[PDB]
RNA sequence: CACCUCGAUGUCGGCUCGUCGCAUCCUGGGGCUGUAGUCGGUCCCAAGGGUUGGGCUGUUCGCCCAUUAAAGCGGCACGCGAGCUGGGUUCAGAACGUCGUGAGACAGUUCGGUCCCUAUCCGUCGCGGGCGUUGGAAAUUUGAGAGGAGCUGUCCUUAGUACGAGAGGACCGGGAUGGACUUACCGCUGGUGUACCAGUUGUUCUGCCAAGGGCAUUGCUGGGUAGCUAUGUAGGGAAGGGAUAAACGCUGAAAGCAUCUAAGUGUGAAGCCCACCUCAAGAUGAGAUUUCCCAUUUCUUUAAGAAAGUAAGACCCCUGAGAGAUGAUCAGGUAGAUAGGUUGGAAGUGGAAGGCUAGUGAUAGUUGGAGCGGACCAAUACUAAUCGGUCGAGGACUUAAC
RNA sequence: GUAGCGAAAUUCCUUGUCGGGUAAGUUCCGACCCGCACGAAAGGCGUAACGAUUUGGGCACUGUCUCAACGAGAGACUCGG
RNA sequence: CUCGUUAAGGAACUCGGCAAAAUGACCCCGUAACUUCGGGAGAAGGGGUGCUGACUUCGGUCAGCCGCAGUGAAUAGGCCC
RNA sequence: GUAUGAGUAGCGAAAGACAGGUGAGAAUCCUGUCCACCGUAUGACUAAGGUUUCCUGGGGAAGGCUCGUCCGCCCAGGGUU
RNA sequence: UAGUGAACCAGUACCGUGAGGGAAAGGUGAAAAGCACCCCGGAAGGGGAGUGAAAUAGAUCCUGAAACCGUGUGCCUACAA
């Protein structure tokens, strides 16, 4: 459950590695986004050479959730951090390589670029 | 479920574990309606534990009953003090040991004076 | 707040209307006849269901 | 088709494919048609049906009598069917739960658990007041109304007695039907509390 | 809650190993990306059992490239093959939830061979 | 302007709660277009629903950030302070600029500064009692009337088709899946869970060891049953009728023509009446059906008379919860499983005590998934629902028919 | 009206303009100086330490909030006084 | 009203982080700009703490043991620009 | 003087339980047992102040926020070397 | 409720540190002849029996108004603004 003035880790290399939420998109009153849902998020923290920079608004998706998601089988999966991909509008990265697992969610959603690059989908 | 009897959880422990100890002692008691239906689950499962009568069911009960003079009694011109413990599982167990439970009865009396509270007799059958 | 208006008679009484006691649960003793309240003791006789307590 | 059960409780069910999904099992031991209503007799077109067999001694000789035609014992349940075919029930006929297929969607009434009286946020999801900040407005119901009135519109939602209403959840799924058990499971929850009365029929949006 | 266990007796699975939270079972739970299935096997320790019947379920805790992630199963889901006991360790409660504050050695548990 | 209020009508903004108007912001219908298509512009009909989360500022407003189908405009004492707040206006303190010879003051700023009231009446939300409904009762019911709900995105397909030079790119139709809202429920994920289990500190008590109790926020800490719960789960606003709005007609004269209208006849909207959900015969117009009881006794007066035993039935009282502020509702009262206990399980906790074994010891292993186990489940009349009492009909008249 | 300071507890115009901070800053910080209407003992400027002083930012933290849920006690509720 | 707990988020609340939360004892390491050279400073930021043996220079050290957690409860600074 | 509000607000920080006794009458007085509270005090002394409230034996009109057989209250005796 | 504040143990009770302020409160019957005795009750208070011309003159005592409260019932009242 992501939500504004969230704070994410970004699961990439575009060169943020902390994300603040801005908004929920995909309803008017929509306050919360969990896996596979994009988010309009402001850079707080990048790497010093990355492309995305510091304080730079873009596109993300949650790639994984302290709350997670519930299988059609009746399973779970949950994780211990959020974390978040800063993807084009085409929902391909911006990035180049993804660290740390990611949710089979993105599958269905379509962001098959970030599940290939993942070294691990659950 | 369970009765608070207007006290806090440890005061109402407290108070359970007296009026179930006196009602060891005295067989026979007078009280208000919800102390009564209170103390008779109380009692019945310390009497439970004395028709065990093994030493682990004599410490859960230990647990609960009060440290009071059940009785006193002069045996070969000795002093003989029996605790409200020890004559649980001295008389009580062995004396139901064939009865399934139901060992207290509660009989309705007339409201005391000074609240008007529901007063009941509450004994061993 | 406070009552705007006095309270008449009429009315006082009329609210009143349920504000009234009421005495149940009296028949006789099988013991002694005398009135007792049911599946409570007889407080002459301290008889219930036919015997002495 | 209709029937009426007894909410025994909620469980779940592994379906083909090995989906996971909630149930709720209601009982429904045989019901019996009491009277068949028809537009000469009563004006209107339905079947009495009674359900729950009942001791003797609960029940009235006026009960026992109503009951005679039938040639049953006492039932503690009685409910009218309307929009059904009134040429394929008679009085003493039996409804059992194989009337419903697995995969029927089905309309299921009960009455809503009670919670007694509840004030305005519980009971109509209204919005708390702050709780800091020299707040001193909590769990209140919020103004009254405009001063022009002078007085408080209807349906001003206030506090009071919370559940205990007739609900229908329309649309459900009849997941499986036991019938020596005389047992439906229907896919969801529905409303009423264990040992509650609930009614079974066809969905009308269907 | 009699008619409910005749009910589910049924579906309830019978080749379920004994095993407990605090031992490492390894599970191969079925997948589908579509029509094709797949068995993925989760590997870790077992962080909780709870629940009764056919609604008892259980959860399996791994750390993987560095993120720590759960997975809770019904314990008797058809999905999965298989529940295998890779090792029994020693714990002294119900809910190991105190794993997910740990790390690396501290997270480690102590095996008994059962 | 000075008509009510100065023996007091609390004054901005915000919060809680909304309700209403349509001069309509989105969604719905349509005309015109300098409407190719996609977009639009303007106008007409339309108030059913919806119409946001932040940065700054006391702010309204406004700017900005990011979304949305849209981020409407207004009334209701610029709605709503015996509902809240008190940031601002504005008391007394103090200071700056300024004015004054001065006390002081604003043609201005800045820091700090007591928000009282137990609801009588109406009104509003819930729940009972009385009587009525024309013999007395137990159930099931129709629906006069009333309330609730009413929103909408994206994607796929039709189809890269129609259109277009290309760029671009549909109408109509058919699918899938969301947002917000909302009705229920605890099987799942979680929360809580003060008479469930375990660990543990200090001190004190049970004479001591061992084992426990008391207090320390439930001493603290880790879990957790029932119940109550959302963020959890399931469902809903689906389809379709009838009369219409703007608009478009068909036929058709007045008026040889023309003409949607005068007669006649039709299409046509998220709107109106239904449809879906709920309440509902105090609907004094008190409705309807099924079933039960039976015409008793005494005295007055022909009385729709009076009282007194009852019948069917209900209640008092008592055991209770799925119900509950109290009433009430519902489950039961030995024609008994209503509650308590007992017995057996389950959840839950996590390996009791007492032994044995190893170790110098802390402690570990074993006896043994043990012990304990509020509300959960199933049996069991062992305990208590005993014994009893109160109330409760005999059914008017007139006129059709039979 | 010098030095010094200056949109200041003083700047109405004003949210002055530029720079920093923020995704977005009428507040805040740095700078500029057309000082409506600063200025040298009704002291000017600066200043370590100190402040239940005023002001802005950051970490931590959280039921302050999204958005409320449960539990304990007292009153409320029923009965007697 | 007083109090305990709270999923995910963590000031989005609000005039304002008001209130609450969080820090808190001792021991060791370490500690900035600036400064009136005293301070700033308990800055900051870290580590240790229970029990049982062995040895000790008596403060430790080593070895082992247990728990989710050792100032295991109560009492004790939030910090920085 | 008496109403209304109204048999309503309130009954002034916290633990009591049972057995026995007394008595016309007992949750409230006495005895007993356990439990609980304070313990740099809620303990022991004292100055001021109060001025008989001290003790014994009676009483239950009024006072005691209930009750009271009881009292720092009322009645009668006595008490400060 | 007049007449001195004070017809009565009044400059008192009471209020205030003090100066000072400052009340309320008359009536049995001719005569106490002030209800022996009995009954209910622990008492209080009643019912008899007595005193008295009168006790609804019984010490809250001449008369005994109204507000206010209550009992009994001749009439009306549960579709009414
Ligand atoms: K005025
Ligand atoms: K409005
Ligand atoms: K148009
Ligand atoms: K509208
Ligand atoms: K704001
Ligand atoms: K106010
Ligand atoms: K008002
Ligand atoms: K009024
Ligand atoms: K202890
Ligand atoms: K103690
Ligand atoms: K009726
Ligand atoms: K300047
Ligand atoms: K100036
Ligand atoms: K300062
Ligand atoms: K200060
Ligand atoms: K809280
Ligand atoms: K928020
Ligand atoms: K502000
Ligand atoms: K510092
Ligand atoms: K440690
Ligand atoms: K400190
Ligand atoms: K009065
Ligand atoms: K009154
Ligand atoms: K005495
Ligand atoms: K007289
Ligand atoms: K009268
Ligand atoms: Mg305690
Ligand atoms: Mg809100
Ligand atoms: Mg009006
Ligand atoms: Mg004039
Ligand atoms: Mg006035
Ligand atoms: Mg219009
Ligand atoms: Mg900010
Ligand atoms: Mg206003
Ligand atoms: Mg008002
Ligand atoms: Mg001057
Ligand atoms: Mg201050
Ligand atoms: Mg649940
Ligand atoms: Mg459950
Ligand atoms: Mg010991
Ligand atoms: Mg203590
Ligand atoms: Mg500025
Ligand atoms: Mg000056
Ligand atoms: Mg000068
Ligand atoms: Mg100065
Ligand atoms: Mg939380
Ligand atoms: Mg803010
Ligand atoms: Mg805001
Ligand atoms: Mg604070
Ligand atoms: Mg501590
Ligand atoms: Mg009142
Ligand atoms: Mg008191
Ligand atoms: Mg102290
Ligand atoms: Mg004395
Ligand atoms: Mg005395
Ligand atoms: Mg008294
Ligand atoms: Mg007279
Ligand atoms: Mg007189
Ligand atoms: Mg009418
Ligand atoms: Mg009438
Ligand atoms: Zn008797």
């Amino acid at each position: 459950m992501i939500q504004q003035e969230s704070r994410l880790r970004v699961a990439d290399n575009s060169g943020a590695r902390e994300i603040l939420t801005i908004k929920v998109l995909g309803g008017s009153g929509r306050k919360t986004a969990n896996i596979g849902d994009v988010i309009v998020a402001t850079v707080k923290q990048a790497t010093p050479g990355g492309v995305v920079k510091k304080g730079e608004v873009v596109k993300a998706v949650i790639v994984r959730t302290k709350s997670g998601a519930r299988r059609a089988d009746g399973s779970y999966i949950k994780f211990d951090e959020n974390a978040a991909v800063i993807i084009r509008d085409d929902k391909s990265p911006r990035g180049t390589r993804i660290f740390g697992p990611v949710a089979r969610e993105l599958r269905e959603n379509n962001f098959m670029k970030i599940v290939s690059l993942a070294p691990e989908v659950l | 479920s369970y009765r608070k009897l207007g006290r806090t959880s440890s005061q109402r422990k407290a108070m359970l574990r007296d009026i179930t100890t006196d009602l060891i002692i005295n067989e026979r008691i007078v009280t208000t309606e919800a102390r009564a239906k209170e103390v008779r689950s109380t009692v019945e499962k310390m009497i439970t534990l004395g028709k065990r009568g093994d030493l682990h069911a004599r410490r859960q009960a230990a647990t609960f009953v009060r440290n009071e003079v059940a009785s006193v009694r002069e045996e070969d011109e000795s002093i003989v003090v029996e605790s409200a413990l020890q004559k649980l599982f001295n008389d009580l167990g062995p004396r139901f040991a064939e009865r399934q439970g139901g060992y207290t009865r509660i009989l309705k009396t007339e409201p005391r004076r000074g609240d008007a509270a529901p007063m009941v007799v509450i004994e061993f059958v | 707040a406070v009552p705007a208006r006095r309270t008449s008679k009429a009315k006082k009484a009329k609210r009143r209307t349920h504000y009234k006691l009421t005495i149940k649960g009296l028949n006789a003793c099988s013991n002694c006849g005398e009135m007792k309240k049911s599946h409570h003791v007889c407080p002459a006789c301290g008889h219930y269901d036919g015997k002495d307590v | 088709k209709g029937i009426l059960g007894k909410k025994v409780g909620m469980t779940q069910i592994f379906t083909e494919s090995g989906e996971l999904i909630p149930v709720t099992v209601v009982e429904a031991t045989p019901n019996v048609v009491l009277q068949v209503k028809t537009v000469e007799t009563d004006g209107y077109e339905a079947i009495q049906v009674g359900y729950q067999d009942k001791r003797e001694v609960l029940s009235n000789k006026p009960a026992k009598g109503h009951v005679a035609k039938a040639n049953t014992a006492p039932k503690r349940f009685i409910k009218e069917f309307k929009n059904v075919e009134l040429g394929e029930y008679e009085v003493g006929k039996e409804i059992k739960v194989d009337v419903f297929q697995a995969g029927d969607v089905v309309d299921v009434t009960g009455t809503t658990k009670g919670k007694g009286f509840q004030g305005a946020i519980k009971r109509h999801g209204q919005s708390r007041g702050p709780m800091s900040h020299g707040s001193r407005y909590h769990r209140r119901p919020g103004s009254m109304g405009p001063v022009a009135p002078n007085r408080v519109f209807k349906n001003k939602r206030l506090a009071g007695r919370m559940g205990g209403d007739r609900v229908t959840i329309q649309n459900l799924e009849v997941v499986k039907v036991d019938v020596e058990r005389n047992v439906i499971l229907i896919k969801g929850n529905i409303p009423g509390a264990k040992k509650s009365l609930i009614t079974i029929k066809s969905a009308v949006k269907a | 809650n009699p008619l409910i266990q005749e009910l589910t007796q049924e579906q309830l699975r019978t080749d379920i190993p004994a095993f407990r939270p605090g031992d490492t079972v390894r599970v191969h739970a079925k997948v589908v990306e579509g029509t094709r299935e797949r068995i993925q096997l989760f590997e870790g320790v077992v962080i909780k059992r709870r629940g009764a019947g056919i609604s008892e379920t259980y959860t399996v805790r791994k750390v993987s490239n560095g993120v720590g992630v759960e997975r809770t199963f019904p314990l008797h889901t058809p999905r999965v093959a298989q529940i295998e006991v890779v090792r029994y360790g020693k714990v002294r409660r119900a809910k190991l939830y105190y794993l997910r504050a740990l790390h690396g050695k501290a997270a480690r548990i102590k095996e008994i061979r059962r």
